[PDB]
C-alpha cells in the first residue's frame, strides 16, 4: 500500500515491437533469426 | 485661561506615500540544482 517510484530497466510505454511469424506446419517461411538481448528483453508470444 | 488661537487662513497640501504590494514569485527545481544532469546523483535523490 505504497506509491513507490524507482529507476530501472523497463519496457517503455506505447513502444513499437517487431512482429515475427511462426506457424511440418510451416506455410509462409516461418522461422526465427538471432535477436539482440541488450540489457533486458520482453518476450510476448 | 482666557486666550485662544483661531487661524485666519489655510492651505491645501499633497503628500506622497509609497507602499509595497507584491514581490517576485520564484520556482525552484530540486533536480538540475542539487544533482544537475547526473543520473548517479538522481538515483540517490529518490529517497528525498
Ligand atoms: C515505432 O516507435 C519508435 C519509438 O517510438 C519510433 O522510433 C518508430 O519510428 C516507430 N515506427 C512506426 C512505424 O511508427
Amino acid at each position: 500500500d505504497v506509491l513507490h517510484l524507482t529507476q530501472d530497466y523497463f519496457l517503455p510505454f506505447d513502444s513499437n515491437l517487431t512482429q515475427y511469424f511462426s506457424l511440418s506446419d510451416r506455410y509462409t517461411y516461418f522461422d526465427n533469426p538471432i535477436l539482440d538481448f541488450g540489457d533486458g528483453v520482453y518476450f510476448a508470444a | 485661561n482666557n486666550s485662544i488661537a483661531i487661524p485666519t487662513n489655510f492651505s491645501i497640501s499633497v503628500t506622497t506615500e509609497v507602499m509595497p504590494v507584491s514581490m517576485a514569485k520564484t520556482s525552484v527545481d530540486c533536480t538540475m540544482y542539487i544533482c544537475g544532469d547526473s543520473l548517479e546523483c538522481s538515483n540517490l535523490l529518490l529517497q528525498y
